RNA sequence: ACGAGACUCUGGCAUGCUAACUAGUUACGCGACCGGUCGGCGUAACUUCUUAGAGGGACAAGUGGCGUUCAGCCACCCGAGAUUGAGCAAUAACAGGUCUGUGAUGCCCUUAGAUGUCCGGGGCUGCACGCGCGCUACACUGACUGGCUCAGCGUGUGCCUACCCUACGCCGGCAGGCGCGGGUAACCCGUUGAACCCCAUUCGUGAUGGGGAUCGGGGAUUGCAAUUAUUC
């Protein structure tokens, strides 16, 4: 059939239809190191430095990629990248070249598949805020 | 482009730098001395530093050094290798103040 | 890109002797009609930069601004770039001498104490015509 | 050939582009669109020359993304304050005089013009038009 | 055309479930083809008040709150069909609405 | 006048205008919703009307 | 703190002194076996029952005990 | 405090004191800054006149740092 | 036997399920040349982003240590998570507050302006902090490219609501007094109509550009007054 989870986290969301393509090296469709906030560039050109450049000959990853938040967009790239390679290997050949190199991005870094559950949480009575009170007099 | 073996930032800092005692409060009435106390690594690093930071930033407010060159200074005193920090001369001579407890 | 420009002994823009001593091409400190909007109006229509190194230059711009600016009505526009419009004490946007009252001619005395108002006592006593609350908050504004 | 209005990057392509429509010469500066108040959250205005095209580019991008709209919803997309002395923050908006006259002055240029419900929209052949620089430029000088 | 929708909306999930499956066994036993119940985004009333009569005592507050479910099944009948199937004696508290497109 | 005084300069924020739909009391009015009751008479009919505490 | 309360000893007591056999010393297989031979108004509840159980079982796998 | 330092520039102090940059190993912008007494933005715009003319090769444009490498 | 816990709501996780002409796919595609998907319209993938339901999922479950080797505690891989908020909440009591919430009330009593009415009619909000709650970020970090990060909780109209939320065009410079439409709402406001943090107006140091000291104008949201609380 069809199996799509694409990338995602916090808020943000890269739509990784991955098939059979040209697949360029892009992010949002746009350079290796070239993005306008300049800030987490680097974070995709290390592992295409190991394998080659024919391995990347047939990935087509076309990427919808949407929402505000730098730690939500990026490292939302990293997820997405990981499971492209994952589903790529494990339909293709073996699961065991996947598991070798989802080993390496996995064990590399954990915080791919955890997101930050921390949230806004509620305020409550008598208080500016969700633990603050007002002033009390006497 | 430091051109020499660029492990000298790193072990630059604070392997005779680092605080191996201070003390804590003393009796009901007296201040003018402290009980002496040292720790492993982690508490020692977590109490000395949480002071150096505080006083760093309450007293260089309105800093000279500051960001987009307060890399080098604080990279060379920060880690392992030497006895040149400033805060930290202030708790060392404090350490032997306390350390004189025994 | 480095310029000659020599250190500015004396800085007379308005005939008063004060001495700069922070970095140079903003000593509009006392310059009173130079800046921001409309200064950004007199940039666009005017085209001019200052890409010669900083740090010591020259503030021909102030001058033009306000030699421009002493008949600001040329093109027609209803001004609402200057300081005082409808104003008490010169019909058009006129000249007058002698700076160190601007306050003074943001708070007209004369009309005011002689048409006998309460809000007279306001603006002159020291106290608030508009309003804000003074006994704690608001004990800046009279003091 | 061809290019897509939303692969690549946009500053230093949109740089050649704009100083090509600015090096144009044919548009005559309307003269009640700079002494503009526009907002209060910044403290100046931009001084491309391509200043026009900026209010242009409002326009394109958040016309291009979401339709029909004008130019005073196309910002919902920098919350948090406008402090704003006494009284609370507010949401953006437009100057209307200066649609006005950017209109006047966007004749021939095949960009944008009123839609059929309110706002503005990108003409089909200043579509074609600007789909057509995107890809020439891209044969010629900035994406071969 | 025969575009029907059925609107449901009431307070509890339970009921509205039910009556949606309903709804729904009773399209499929026909040869009738139903779109899915859509899942409105369940709309919430809140009401904050004080919860003392007077002004008394420390500030406490009473945080009411009603949910609203709505769903829409639209399908193609003809309008004796869709007659019949509404009467399917639902449940009260399960208000229920047939258009026409 | 009935017709010389009525509706001649409006009472576009009257607060004698509304009342609790059960206790004719002009305080404390909750008119969100349509409820028009006073809070008191509301904390009093809420589980009827359909309100619930959940949090 | 994570001390059990006496409904969920109980409830485990009964359990495994009734389905001794059927039980083990795997949690999934315990919850699944407590929910087929009881009845647990909560989710949670027959969680913490299992788990319960399952410890029980590791005491008694090295001995008896007294309960 | 006003800093009246060597910055006035006559027949005999003009070249003598803009000249400390392309001339020694230790290079930095700490040292101009906090240790040259002179400002730093003279620095930054001897070393963009210096990729002006070829030495080095510019990345990226910055306030306060200047970015060059060069590949020959 | 109550209370605690359980429980209810609420988050935090599903490359699983249930499927959506209102927000999100489309290569039997036109709005493209010197073989990189191109926004009123283009929506026979049972959906990943969104919505919400049926379930799953966490149990001190695994391991090590301490402990009667009991109840338990600590640490560590594995995990979305190794106690997220709250709500409910015993017995016995205060002469606690409420008769100004109530045709909820016992007793006893005022004016002939029944608090029956009279958009009749200067009752404040002043400034010895006599007191209490508040309106309250300290320079590269303090601030400007409608600048490519960014919201989410919710509200919204013809039964006494003829006092709804507003898009778009009025162009003195944009909220706006005039028109013309949408929305009883996942449908329109709305991808939330003069936005944060950020950005070479810039300070290589700091009483300056860097942050507002009474306090005047350009057009006034349109309110029986506003000043004796509306208004950029």
């Amino acid at each position: 059939q069809s199996v799509q989870v694409f990338g995602r986290k916090k808020t943000a969301t890269a739509v990784a239809h991955c098939k059979r393509g040209n697949g360029l090296i892009k992010v949002n469709g746009r350079p290796l190191e070239m993005i306008e906030p300049r800030t987490l560039q680097y974070k995709l050109l290390e592992p295409v430095l190991l394998l080659g450049k024919e391995r990347f000959a047939g990935v087509d990853i076309r990427v919808r990629v949407k929402g505000g938040g730098h730690v939500a967009q990026i490292y939302a790239i990293r997820q997405s990248i990981s499971k492209a390679l994952v589903a790529y290997y494990q339909k293709y050949v073996d699961e065991a070249s996947k598991k070798e190199i989802k080993d390496i991005l996995i064990q590399y870094d954990r915080t791919l598949l955890v997101a930050d559950p921390r949230r806004c949480e509620s305020k409550k009575f008598g208080g500016p805020g969700a633990r603050a009170r007002y002033q009390k007099s006497y | 482009l430091t051109g020499e073996n660029p492990l000298q930032v790193l072990v630059n800092a604070i392997i005779n730098s680092g605080p191996r005692e201070d003390s804590t409060r003393i009796g009901r009435a007296g201040t003018v001395r402290r009980q002496a106390v040292d720790v492993s690594p982690l508490r020692r690093v977590n109490q000395a530093i949480w002071l150096l930071c505080t006083g760093a930033r309450e007293a260089a407010f309105r800093n000279i050094k500051t960001i987009a060159e307060c890399l080098a200074d604080e990279l060379i005193n920060a880690a392992k290798g030497s006895s040149n920090s400033y805060a930290i001369k202030k708790k060392d001579e404090l350490e032997r103040v306390a350390k004189s407890n025994r | 890109l480095v310029i000659p420009e020599k250190f500015q002994h004396i800085l007379r823009v308005l005939n008063t002797n004060i001495d700069g001593r922070r970095k140079i091409a903003f000593a509009i400190t006392a310059i009173k009609g130079v800046g921001r909007r409309y200064a950004h109006v007199v940039l666009r229509k005017a085209d001019i930069d200052l890409t010669k190194r900083a740090g010591e230059l020259t503030e021909d711009e102030v001058e033009r601004v306000i030699t421009i600016m002493q008949n600001p009505r040329q093109y027609k526009i209803p001004d609402w770039f200057l300081n005082r419009q409808k104003d008490v004490k010169d019909g058009k946007y006129s000249q007058v001498l002698a700076n160190g009252l601007d306050n003074k001619l943001r708070e007209d005395l004369e009309r005011l104490k002689k048409i006998r108002a309460h809000r007279g006592l306001r603006h002159f006593w020291g106290l608030r015509v508009r309003g804000q609350h003074t006994k704690t908050t608001g004990r800046r504004g009279r003091t | 050939p061809g290019v897509t209005v939303k692969d690549v990057n946009q500053q230093e392509f949109v740089r050649a582009l704009a100083a090509f429509l600015k090096k144009s010469g044919k548009l005559k500066v309307p003269e009640w669109v700079d002494t503009v108040k526009l907002a209060k959250h910044k403290e100046l205005a931009p001084y491309d020359e391509n200043w026009f095209y900026t209010r242009a580019a409002s326009t394109a991008r958040h016309l291009y993304l979401r339709g029909g709209a004008g130019v005073g919803s196309m910002t919902k997309i920098y919350g948090g304050r406008q402090r704003n002395g006494v009284m609370p923050s507010h949401f953006s908006r437009g100057s209307k005089s200066v649609a006005r006259r950017v209109l006047q002055a966007l004749e021939g240029l095949k960009m944008v013009e009123k839609d059929q419900d309110g706002g503005r929209k990108l003409t089909p052949q200043g579509q074609r038009d600007l789909d057509r620089i995107a890809g020439q430029v891209a044969a010629a000088n900035k994406k071969h | 055309i025969h575009r029907i929708r059925i609107t449901l909306t009431s307070r509890n999930v339970k009921s509205l479930e039910k009556v949606c499956a309903d709804l729904i066994r009773g399209a499929k036993e026909k040869n009738l083809k139903v779109k899915g119940p859509v899942r409105m985004p369940t709309k919430t009333l809140r009401i904050t008040t004080r919860k003392t009569p007077c002004g008394e005592g420390s500030k406490t507050w009473d945080r009411f709150q009603m949910r609203i479910h709505k769903r829409l099944i639209d399908l193609h009948s003809p309008s004796e069909i869709v007659k019949q199937i509404t009467s399917i004696s639902i449940e009260p508290g399960v208000e229920v609405e047939v258009t026409i497109a | 006048g009935h017709q010389q005084l009525y509706w001649s300069h409006p009472r576009k924020f009257g607060q004698g205008s509304r009342s609790c739909r059960v206790c004719s009391n002009r305080h404390g009015l909750i008119r969100k919703y349509g409820l028009n009751m006073c809070r008191q008479c509301f904390r009093q009919y809420a589980k009827d009307i359909g309100f619930i505490k959940l949090d | 703190g994570r001390v059990r309360t006496k409904t969920v000893k109980k409830a485990a007591r009964v359990i495994i002194e009734k389905y001794y056999t059927r039980l083990g010393n795997d949690f999934h297989t315990n919850k699944r076996v407590c929910e087929e031979i009881a009845i647990i108004p909560s989710k949670k509840l027959r969680n913490k029952i299992a788990g319960y159980v399952t410890h029980l079982m590791k005491r008694i796998q090295r001995g008896p005990v007294r309960g | 405090d006003k800093l009246n330092n060597l910055v006035l520039f006559d027949k005999a102090t003009y070249d003598k004191l803009c000249k400390e940059v392309p001339n020694y190993k230790l290079i930095t912008p700490a040292v101009v800054s906090e240790r040259l007494k002179i400002r730093g933005s003279l620095a930054r715009a001897a070393l963009q006149e210096l990729l002006s003319k070829g030495l080095i090769k510019l990345v990226s444009k910055h306030r306060a740092q200047v970015i060059y490498t060069r590949n020959t």
